[PDB]
């Protein structure tokens, strides 16, 4: 099972800050693209109740 | 320019408001001023002054 990280700039997560001021707040954002697929999935079996 | 103003008491994180310098004229129509005198010869000769 593969977890695929994709960041526009560098490697993983982005944490971007804004000065605004006009109303001075200071913003911290963050961001990632995440997706995750099995390569094969019959490597799994779940548990069922 | 305009008056000098007292800034405004504000909320946090709220925007701060626009009252920038103002600016008129005064206009010159500079007026033309005048004076005449007119003599005549016989005047200007027989005159001790
Ligand atoms: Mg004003």
């Amino acid at each position: 099972i593969h977890t695929i990280l994709y960041a526009p700039n560098g490697q993983d997560v982005e944490i971007k800050d804004y000065e605004d001021p006009i109303r001075d707040i200071t913003g911290v954002n963050g961001r990632l693209h995440v997706d995750c697929q099995y390569s094969q999935g019959r490597s799994s079996a779940t548990v069922q109740y | 320019a305009s008056d000098e103003e007292f800034a405004r008491p504000t909320g946090q994180g709220a925007e701060i408001r626009d009252d920038g310098e103002t600016y008129t004229t005064v206009a010159w129509n500079a007026t033309k001023l005048t004076e005449g005198s007119r003599v005549t010869d016989e005047m200007r000769d027989q005159a001790m002054v």
